[PDB]
């Protein structure tokens, strides 16, 4: 039984245009282990992107965050891109 | 407050490329605490609280440790794919723990898992494990069998394990003892045409243990319910959503109530 990753993209606080923030990227209750992910602006990977360790929950499913920090603008759009072995292809997910 | 230490044991048979073979973390709460892998072969601080208050002795006895019981892990999910006739890559996860509750009671866990489902369960108030099916039943009857060991596992989740968390409490203090109190805003929107959207936001709130709901005329209740995730910065976000109405919030002792 494999479980495929829940992705949640959210700013570390509310978002305004203009002022710095962090973009996280929570990917969890995903089983086996194995997992890409990367922050994408405007399609391209983001280079400076910081994340935790593989972590465990006693579900005995996994989660991590990648985040980068970040000044929003209207014009510019942000994802996170994940692949695993449930996935056909790397899902990418929207900040919305 | 509750609090709580666990030690996961992760185990993968041939892994494929960038993959290990054995990892091993701690945690105290929801922070990582101790790290192990058969890539580095070294246990590591995984806290700056934790790399301060403890000797490079503990880190270098716990290097070996690890190693041993790497080896272990190895062999046991061998035995178990055999036992299930079993090829390719498998995984074998064990979790163990302890929690001293907020009345001062305690708790203790110890389970396994074989390709992230429950396996055996160890029930440390009558010294015996708890099969899933007839494989985890044949392990079961093997690991039952030596009684030390039994009440060896029982001595550590109630004495050994609720001694160490009490020590790492007092490390991390500044950390795990702090409270940050939330910051919560009642929104409400016309969504779709005579539908009106009620949101209730957490954000910046330390620990990630919150109680949030819709009470409408000061009593009871169809509630959308946001996870509670880190924000990155040490601190949590949650949300709940319904459709006189009142947002209650409960957080470390304190009660916030916000009115639409
Ligand atoms: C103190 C430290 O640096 C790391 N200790 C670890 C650990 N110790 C707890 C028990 O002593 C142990 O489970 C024993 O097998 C219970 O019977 N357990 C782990 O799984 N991984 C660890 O990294």
């Amino acid at each position: 039984i494999q479980r495929t990753p829940k992705i949640q993209v959210y700013s570390r606080h509310p978002a305004e245009n203009g002022k710095s923030n962090f973009l996280n990227c929570y990917v969890s209750g995903f089983h086996p282990s194995d997992i890409e992910v990367d922050l994408l602006k405007n399609g391209e990977r983001i280079e400076k992107v910081e994340h935790s360790d593989l972590s465990f929950s006693k579900d005995w499913s996994f989660y991590l965050l990648y985040y980068t920090e970040f000044t929003p603008t209207e014009k510019d759009e942000y994802a996170c891109r994940v692949n695993h072995v449930t996935l056909s292809q790397p899902k990418i997910v929207k900040w919305d | 407050r509750t609090h709580s230490l666990r030690y996961f044991r992760l185990g993968v048979s041939d892994p494929i490329h960038g993959v290990p073979e054995f990892i091993s973390v701690g945690y105290v709460d929801s922070h990582p605490i101790t790290t192990y892998d058969s890539v580095t072969r070294q246990k590591e601080p995984r806290a700056p609280w934790m790399a301060e208050n403890l000797a490079p002795d503990h880190w270098e006895r716990y290097t070996q440790l690890l190693r041993g019981w790497q080896q272990m892990f190895k062999v046991e999910l061998k035995r178990l794919q055999r036992h299930y006739n079993h090829s390719g890559s498998h995984t074998y996860q064990r979790m163990i723990g302890c929690e001293l509750l907020e009345d001062g009671s305690t708790t203790g866990f110890l389970q396994y898992a074989y390709d992230g489902q429950d396996f055996l369960i160890f029930n440390k108030d009558t010294l015996s494990w708890l099969a899933v099916d007839n494989v985890a039943h044949t392990i079961k009857q093997a690991w039952e069998a030596n009684q030390h060991e039994l009440l060896y596992q029982k001595n550590w989740l109630e004495e050994e394990c609720i001694a160490w968390l009490k020590r790492f409490l007092e490390y991390g203090k500044d950390t795990l003892q702090r409270t940050e109190p939330p910051l919560v805003r009642v929104n409400r929107k016309e969504t779709f045409p005579g539908v009106t959207a009620l949101f209730c936001k957490a954000h910046g709130f330390y620990p990630p243990e919150i109680y949030m709901t819709w009470m409408k005329n000061g009593e009871e209740i169809e509630i959308d319910y946001g996870d509670i995730l880190p924000s990155g910065d040490g601190t949590y976000q949650a949300w709940a959503s319904i459709e006189l109405y009142s947002c209650h919030v409960e957080h470390s002792g304190v009660h916030m109530v916000l009115q639409v």
